[PDB]
């Protein structure tokens, strides 16, 4: 009846044990407030999105396109030295995204009205790498920690920024306290 | 006097004849109701215009209704 | 949580007063914090 | 045109709110010592205050000839955030809480406790239809050619004419 | 027919009720002047749920 | 049962392959609530005066009338420019035409829409009727696009469209104009 890995909390009733990443991880019962389905899909979603800026906020340290526009190393000061007229057409594009990958079901009402759709699973796969049943099951809850782990990274990251104004590596290579 | 009507809709409930204070209505034989009965007004010269039948009455809309008329010392309740 | 204390924090009144607070102190916060916008600045 | 206002910037009357302003919070700030509490109080109103009017000047915002900014609300773009645009944040909020609102609304109506969970709110059943109010106005729409936003006037009641 | 279970829409104008859908409860036999008692989830101004109609002044929209 | 243009979307349910310009596109669904003959008119008389001023905005740039009234190559400059007396007439002609439409859609709905009986040479008139309806929909649904373009461009530049282009004018520096 207990969490696995709050062991002095009844188990949330949502929480099965079922779901990738599952250790009845929910002491303030939150899974009872919100749609598990769509707490999943937004979790996955969350952890995907950090994944990228994650990559993102180091290689940007060091590799560049071509322009002073395109210059700083610093990734939060980048956002706003590059042209705002490019990050209306991200902004936009992501919009298609959003509205073709869901089949124009974007709401909690509507995602999972669909019995076949499942959370995270846009069915994308081109070099098949889940073919295998057994690994793919694995590999769904690699992919829900490496988000998770990325998503406290990314939060790091920002805030790190926000204190010192350097890049990721430039604050490890010359580390100054508070 | 007031005018008192009771209309065709009337269940024959008797609630209008217990309100009224002043003893304007009774029941008489009917066969238009399951109760076999209907609200009459044979004594609205004692009729004060409270309006206590109305609010009684369960019908939608209502099957007892007072049209407030020609005053009187009655009507207007005066003890002097 | 106990289900009646639940129950009794659904109430309008309740959530009412919680969701209102909530909303005036974003108000609060962000003249706190952005002070005097007469107009989108643009 | 608007040639009875100027530019807040350009603005002899709206420069001497300033230093008349100012010159007040001086004389209030000089009965106080340096450093005390009610002294940094009086400094922060007249850092707040400068921030304010030079925020204005900078803006091109139109001043009258009280020396006060006035706003023009007829459609033209160059003055599209004074009006415009927080129009259209106020509709799309407004129009937000509005359709989350009716659609829980008809779900509870859809259930035994239609009036119980009007006075007692579910609250994730709330909370589901507050989440999905970001596409109200497409929703709207839609709903509106299904024939699903409006009853029939013959199904709704009225009373004699 | 209207009986026990049908659902109707109300046609006397002066109902509270006049264009909206009640449930039947019973049908009174006959000499009755308004023998079908029809149930409303609203309350009426009095607080009432229940009326009685005649067969001209209800229609029938669901069977039972 | 699926919308052609967009597949995770439901076919309209009052449009058929049969109609011209058919892509089963209607997202909003307006086929559902308004009458789709009246669209289908409604659409085609856009269609029609789009294409007469995609071409009209573009010929003067190429050739106009021997003048100096009729010289101005900006077409909403042109209007300000050219005789009143010669709008007037243009506006009645657009009145006469329209009382035309009003008398086809109220006396006489049998009619198919777009249709006034004007084929002087039989270009659409055998077995080329279901193309020819087609292309003038797609046609005109370029044009109704194209007019966009031109209209809110010229409000921008003063220009023509070629001139705009041959100048290399892509860039609003002219916004906001009041
Ligand atoms: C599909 C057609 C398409 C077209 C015609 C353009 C055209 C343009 N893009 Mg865009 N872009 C596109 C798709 C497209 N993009 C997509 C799908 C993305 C997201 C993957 C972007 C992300 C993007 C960024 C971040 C930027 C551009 C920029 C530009 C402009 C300058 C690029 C150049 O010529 O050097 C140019 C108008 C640049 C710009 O807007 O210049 C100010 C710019 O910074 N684009
Ligand atoms: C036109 C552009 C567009 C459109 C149509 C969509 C559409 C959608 N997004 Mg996407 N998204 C977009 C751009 C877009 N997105 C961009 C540019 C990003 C950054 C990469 C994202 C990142 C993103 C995330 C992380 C998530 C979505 C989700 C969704 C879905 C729910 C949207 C919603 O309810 O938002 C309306 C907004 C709210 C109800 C509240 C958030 C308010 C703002 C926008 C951001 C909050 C920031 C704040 C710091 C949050 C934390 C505060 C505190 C608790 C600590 C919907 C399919 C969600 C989803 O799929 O869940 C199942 C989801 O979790 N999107
Ligand atoms: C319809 C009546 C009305 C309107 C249109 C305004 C409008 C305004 N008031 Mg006034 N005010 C009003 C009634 C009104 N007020 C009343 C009745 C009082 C007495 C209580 C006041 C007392 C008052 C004071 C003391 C102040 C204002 C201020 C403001 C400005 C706030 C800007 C802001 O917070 O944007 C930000 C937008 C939001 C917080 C809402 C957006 C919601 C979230 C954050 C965004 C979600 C994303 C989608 C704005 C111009 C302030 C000002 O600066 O004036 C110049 C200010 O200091 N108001
Ligand atoms: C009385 C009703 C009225 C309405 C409904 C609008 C509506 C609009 N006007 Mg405004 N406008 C008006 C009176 C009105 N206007 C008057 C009297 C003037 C002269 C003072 C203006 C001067 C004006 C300018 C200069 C502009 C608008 C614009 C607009 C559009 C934004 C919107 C369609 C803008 C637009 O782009 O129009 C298409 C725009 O640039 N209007
Ligand atoms: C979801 C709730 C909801 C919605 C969609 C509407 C919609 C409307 N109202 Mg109604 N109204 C409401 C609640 C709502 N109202 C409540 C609670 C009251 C009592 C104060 C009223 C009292 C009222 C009056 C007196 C009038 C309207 C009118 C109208 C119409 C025009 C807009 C207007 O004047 O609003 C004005 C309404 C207000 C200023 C009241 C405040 C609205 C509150 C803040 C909304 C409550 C939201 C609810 C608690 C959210 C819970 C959702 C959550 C559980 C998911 C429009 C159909 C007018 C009309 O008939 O035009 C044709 C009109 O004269 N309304
Ligand atoms: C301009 C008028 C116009 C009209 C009346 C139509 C009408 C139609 N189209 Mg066509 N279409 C148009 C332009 C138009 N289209 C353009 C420019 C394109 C190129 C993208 C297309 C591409 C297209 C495809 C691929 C298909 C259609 C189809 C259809 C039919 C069903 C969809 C519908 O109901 O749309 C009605 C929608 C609108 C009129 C747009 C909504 C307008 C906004 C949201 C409201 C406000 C607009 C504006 C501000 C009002 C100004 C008023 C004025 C006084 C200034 C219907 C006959 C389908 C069909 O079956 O063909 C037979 C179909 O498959 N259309
Ligand atoms: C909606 C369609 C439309 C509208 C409102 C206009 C309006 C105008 N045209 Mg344009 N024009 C059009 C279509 C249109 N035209 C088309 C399809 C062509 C190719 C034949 C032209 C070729 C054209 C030329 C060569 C000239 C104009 C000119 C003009 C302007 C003044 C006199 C005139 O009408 O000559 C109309 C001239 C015609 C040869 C009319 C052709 C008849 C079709 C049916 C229209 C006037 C603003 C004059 C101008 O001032 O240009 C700057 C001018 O010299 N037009
Ligand atoms: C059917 C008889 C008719 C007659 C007698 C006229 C006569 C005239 N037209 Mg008109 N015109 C006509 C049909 C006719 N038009 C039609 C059907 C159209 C629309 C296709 C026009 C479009 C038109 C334009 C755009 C202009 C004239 C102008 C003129 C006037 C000067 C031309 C000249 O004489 O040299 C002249 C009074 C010109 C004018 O009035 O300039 C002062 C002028 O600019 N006409
Ligand atoms: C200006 C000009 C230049 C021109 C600039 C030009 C050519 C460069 C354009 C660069 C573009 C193509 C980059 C594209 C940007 C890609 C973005 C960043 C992708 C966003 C992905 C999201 C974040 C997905 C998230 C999500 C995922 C993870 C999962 C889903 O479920 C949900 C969503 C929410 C969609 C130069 C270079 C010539 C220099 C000169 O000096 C000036
Ligand atoms: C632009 C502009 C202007 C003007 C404007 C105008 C003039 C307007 C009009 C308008 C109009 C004339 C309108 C109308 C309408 C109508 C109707 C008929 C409506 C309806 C609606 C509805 C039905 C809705 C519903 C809903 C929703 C959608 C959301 C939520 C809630 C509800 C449910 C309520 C000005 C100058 C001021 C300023 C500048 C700009
Ligand atoms: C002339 C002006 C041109 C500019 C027009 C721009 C608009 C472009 C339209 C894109 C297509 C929108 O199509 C519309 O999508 C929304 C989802 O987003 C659908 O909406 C559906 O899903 C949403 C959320 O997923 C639900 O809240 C809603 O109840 C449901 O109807 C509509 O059923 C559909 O009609």
């Amino acid at each position: 009846t207990k969490s696995l890995s709050v062991p002095f909390l009844e188990r949330p009733k949502n929480l099965d044990g079922t779901a990738p990443g599952d250790v009845g991880f929910d002491p303030l019962y939150i899974s009872d407030l919100l749609d598990i389905q769509w707490l999943r899909e937004s979790e996955i979603k969350h952890g995907r999105i950090c994944m990228l800026a994650a990559v993102g906020f180091i290689v940007q340290e060091f590799v560049h396109l071509p322009g002073e526009v395109f210059s700083n190393k610093v990734a939060i000061d980048a956002l706003f030295q590059v042209p705002s007229g490019g990050l209306w057409q991200i902004f936009l594009f992501i919009g298609l995204l959003e509205f073709v990958m869901n089949k124009g079901k974007m709401t909690p009402l509507d995602m999972f009205s669909d019995p076949n759709r499942k959370p995270g699973d846009f069915g994308f796969d081109p070099l098949g790498l889940g073919k295998d049943p057994q690994a793919r099951k694995r590999y769904e809850v690699a992919e829900i920690k490496n988000g998770r782990l990325a998503m406290l990274a990314v939060g790091g990251f920002i805030h790190h920024m926000l204190l010192t104004h350097q890049g990721v590596v430039e604050q490890l290579t010359h580390f100054r306290s508070l | 006097a007031h005018n008192v009507k009771i209309y065709d809709t009337c269940i024959g409930c008797t609630q209008c004849v217990r309100a009224c204070p002043c003893d304007v209505l009774e029941m008489v034989p009917w066969d238009g109701c399951k109760a076999l009965q209907i609200a009459s007004a044979p004594r609205t010269e004692d009729c004060v215009g409270c309006k206590r039948c109305e609010t009684a009455c369960p019908t939608d809309f209502l099957s007892i209704r007072v049209y407030l008329g020609a005053e009187t010392s009655r009507s207007m309740g005066l003890a002097y | 949580m106990n289900k009646d204390l639940l129950k009794y924090l659904s109430t309008a009144p309740v959530l009412g007063v919680i969701w209102i607070a909530i909303t005036a102190a974003i108000i609060v916060e962000f003249n706190r914090l952005y002070p005097d916008a007469l107009f989108f600045p643009l | 045109e608007f040639n009875n206002l100027i530019p807040c910037k350009e603005s002899k009357i709206f420069n001497k709110r300033l230093e008349s302003t100012i010159k007040k919070l001086e004389n209030k700030l000089s009965k106080y010592e340096v450093g005390s509490s009610s002294y940094l109080a009086i400094k922060n109103t007249i850092n707040k205050t400068n921030n304010r009017f030079h925020k204005y000047m900078e803006s091109g915002v139109l001043c009258g000839k009280d020396g006060l900014p006035h706003l023009i609300a007829d459609g033209r773009w160059s003055h599209a955030g004074e009006f415009v645009i927080p129009s259209l944040l106020f509709i799309y909020i407004s129009g937000w809480i509005g359709w989350v609102g009716r659609g829980y609304l008809s779900a509870i109506k859809n259930t035994n406790k239609a009036i119980e969970n009007e006075i007692i709110i579910d609250v994730p059943l709330a909370l589901k239809f507050m989440s999905s109010g970001f596409i109200w106005p497409l929703s709207a729409l839609r709903e509106y050619t299904k024939g699903d936003l409006l009853m029939k006037d013959s199904e709704v009641t009225i009373s004699p004419r | 027919m209207v009986q026990k279970g049908s659902k109707v829409k109300i046609l006397r104008k002066e109902s509270y009720w006049y264009q909206e859908i009640g449930n039947v409860v019973t049908v009174e036999k006959s000499g009755i002047k308004y023998p079908i008692i029809v149930r409303f989830d609203k309350v009426n101004y009095a607080g009432v749920n229940t009326n009685n109609f005649a067969s001209e002044e209800v229609i029938e929209i669901e069977a039972p | 049962r699926m919308s052609k243009a967009i597949p995770f979307f439901p076919k309209p349910a009052r449009l058929d392959e049969s109609m011209p310009g058919y892509a089963g596109f209607d997202p909003l669904g307006f086929s559902d609530k308004f009458d789709v003959k009246f669209l289908q008119e409604a659409e085609i008389k856009h269609c029609r005066i789009c294409m007469l001023a995609a071409l009209g905005w573009v010929v003067p740039e190429f050739w106009h009338l021997p003048s100096e009234v009729f010289s101005n190559t900006s077409p909403l400059a042109a209007l300000g420019q050219v005789p009143k007396l010669g709008l007037i007439q243009i506006l009645l002609l657009v009145l006469a035409l329209e009382a035309i439409s009003l008398d086809k859609i109220t006396f006489h709905p049998e009619k198919e829409p777009g249709d006034f009986g004007f084929d002087p040479l039989g270009l659409g008139k055998g077995n080329a009727k279901k193309w020819m309806q087609t292309a003038e929909l797609k046609n005109g649904r370029l044009a109704m696009i194209a007019m966009g373009a031109f209209f809110h461009q010229n409000l921008l530049t003063n220009q023509g469209i070629f001139e705009q282009l041959r100048t290399h004018n892509f860039f609003p520096t002219t916004f906001p104009l009041h």
